[PDB]
This record gives C-alpha cells, structure tokens and sequence, in this order.
C-alpha cells in the first residue's frame, strides 16, 4: 500500500513550515536591497566577523563554524542560493542580497521565490522530480524510507504539474502554496 | 507543558543527553484519541538528537525524562506543540496532543 502524507498532503504544504523555521533559524543565528545605511553598515560587521580567513567571501567551511547551523538541514541550500554568481563562495554583495530577501517590509512574491529556490536545485526555473527528493531527503534524511518519499514526491508532482512536462514552475508551485502565507514567516530584523 | 506517563519501563540508568540521538517508535493522536500520524505505520523509526531544535519542546522535554526500552504516553500542551497557529494541514490550532512514544535506542 502507497504511503500518504498526514492527511494526504503535498510535500510543498508538508515541508514548508519546516524550510521556513530552519531557514530563520540560519539566519538569525548568522546575525548574531530593502535596507537604509545603518542597517547594511550592521551587516557589515557580522559578515567580516564570519569571514574567519579574511578572504573576503564566505565559504562552507567558515558557514559550519557556527555549532548552531552544523545540524541544519538547509544550510547548504541557502548558501547555494546566495551564491548567485557560483563560484561556491558568499561575497559581501550576495550576502547582502541575500539577506535582503527576509527584512521585513519585503515582497511576498520574492519571499515565495526564494522558497521556490530551496527545491530549484540548478535553479533552471523548474523543480524536477530529482531535485524535489534530494532536497527533501536532507531534511528527511534516514526518517523516511526512499520508497515512501519518492511515492510522495510523485503524487504531489502529478497533481501539480498543470502544462504536463514533468517539473513544477513557479506558477506551479504558486498554485500549490500560495494560501499558505509562508513569506509571513519569513522575517529577520537587521 | 508535558505530561510523562508510563506505559512500559525501561532501564532506568540510560538517559538520553545533549548531542546523543534518539531512535524511538511513535503514534500521534490529537487529544480525542484520534490518529494523524504513526512511524509504525511507516515500519521506520523516528530519529532526532537532543538539544539541537528538531523535534516541538514537549518532545525535547518529555523525551528527555525517558530511558532506553521505555514506552510512556506523553500528553502535550499547544504552548510546548504548535500552539495557537496549529500546523498547517495537520495539527488544528490550540490542539493538545497525545504522543506514545517508545526509546528503542540511543546513539
Ligand atoms: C520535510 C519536513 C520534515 C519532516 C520530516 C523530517 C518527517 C517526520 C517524520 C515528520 C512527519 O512527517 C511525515 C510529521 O510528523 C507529525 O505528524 C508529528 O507527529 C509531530 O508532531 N512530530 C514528529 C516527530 C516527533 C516530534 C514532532 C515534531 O516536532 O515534528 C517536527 C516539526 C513538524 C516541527 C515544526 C516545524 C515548523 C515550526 O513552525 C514548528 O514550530 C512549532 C515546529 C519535524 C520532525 C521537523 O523537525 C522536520 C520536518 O518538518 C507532524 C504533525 C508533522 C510532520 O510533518 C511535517
Ligand atoms: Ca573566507
Ligand atoms: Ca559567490
Ligand atoms: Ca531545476
Ligand atoms: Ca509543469
């Protein structure tokens, strides 16, 4: 017999609540455009503290210094995200960018944007099947059988894949999660 | 909070710590009894560590009070679950809930 989900809910309404807390989470704890010029000269000093080796750009290692990001499950989701340019480093630029993204007094589309950007592993725009299951088995890890979440991931890409070519747009994705208001949940001050 | 009630003992030395990680078998049910979820059901345990903000507080409290080959019912209220929010989908909001919970193993 397949498995279902609580309720027989999609994987986006299922994990969502717990990308949104995790990747508060990172973020407060890194802290401890949309902004004015004290709040990016705040910014400023938490990154060159971070920087550890002085290189200006913050690596993995430097990211996993911090003990309360080591058993963060999103942590090298958000790092792939703010590395916009690739390069598999977080320069001052892309920190800022991306930490612009969760101040308050931000758009709720690019708060779902950037929700849609934790499943759009290659970030080509659509969330393949693949991707939806990888990023899901990090925060899954060994709780879930890989049967059980690939049954899950299937059924949610069906019902949501509308044009029919397998992967999950963004409008898509909107269709599926748009009453859930996560972006109300995605807020740090600066 | 949460409300610890033993169903079976266990050894009574093993108690699981900050930074150990706790392999359990659970069933929940919203307080009228009725079911939402069950890793037995899944014929896969439940695994999370202690101390590092993975599981809702009355678990990382209750839990805690917990020792290896245990099976204790754990009543929770909403302000240690999902408290006036609920969880989308799943937990209604204000729920208190009802976890059988069993430490299989600690590792
Ligand atoms: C990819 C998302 C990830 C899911 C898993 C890794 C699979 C895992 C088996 C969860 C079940 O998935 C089938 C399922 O189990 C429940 O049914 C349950 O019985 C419970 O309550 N559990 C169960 C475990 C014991 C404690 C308690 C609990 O703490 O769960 C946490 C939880 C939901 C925390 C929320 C997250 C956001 C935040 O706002 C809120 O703040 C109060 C707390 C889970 C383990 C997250 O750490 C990870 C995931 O979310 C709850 C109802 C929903 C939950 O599914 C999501
Ligand atoms: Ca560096
Ligand atoms: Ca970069
Ligand atoms: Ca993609
Ligand atoms: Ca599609």
């Amino acid at each position: 017999h397949p498995y279902w989900l609580p309720n027989f809910m999609d994987v986006f309404t299922w994990s969502l609540p717990f990308v949104g807390e995790k990747v508060t989470e990172m973020l407060v704890n890194v802290l401890n455009s949309h902004f004015d010029a004290d709040e990016i000269k705040r910014l400023g000093k938490r990154f060159k503290k971070l920087d550890l080796d002085n290189s200006g750009s913050l690596s993995v290692e430097e990211f996993m210094s911090l003990p309360e990001l080591q058993q963060n499950p999103l942590v090298q989701r958000v790092i792939d995200i703010f590395d916009t340019d690739g390069n598999g480093e977080v320069d001052f630029k892309e920190f800022i960018e991306g930490v612009s993204q969760f101040s308050v007094k931000g758009d709720k589309e690019q708060k779902l944007r950037f929700a849609f950007r934790i499943y759009d592993m290659d970030k080509d725009g659509y969330i393949s099947n693949g991707e939806l299951f990888q990023v899901l088995k990090m925060m899954v890890g060994n709780n879930l059988k890989d049967t059980q979440l690939q049954q899950i991931v299937d059924k949610t890409i069906i019902n949501a894949d509308k044009d029919g070519d397998g992967r999950i747009s963004f409008e898509e994705f909107c269709a599926v999660v748009g009453g859930l208001d996560i972006h109300k949940k995605m807020v740090v001050d600066v | 909070g949460v409300q610890v009630e033993t169903i079976s003992p266990g050894d009574g030395r093993t108690f699981p710590k900050r930074g150990q990680t706790c392999v359990v078998h659970y069933t929940g049910m919203l307080e009228d009894g009725k079911k939402f979820d069950s890793s037995r059901d899944r014929n896969k345990p439940f695994k999370f560590m202690l101390g590092k903000q993975e599981v809702i507080r009355g678990w990382e409290e209750g839990v805690a009070q917990m020792s290896v080959g245990q099976r204790a019912k754990l009543t929770i209220s909403p302000d240690y679950a999902y408290g006036a929010t609920g969880h989308p989908g799943i937990i209604p909001p204000h729920a208190t809930l009802v976890f059988d919970v069993e430490l299989l193993k600690l590792e």
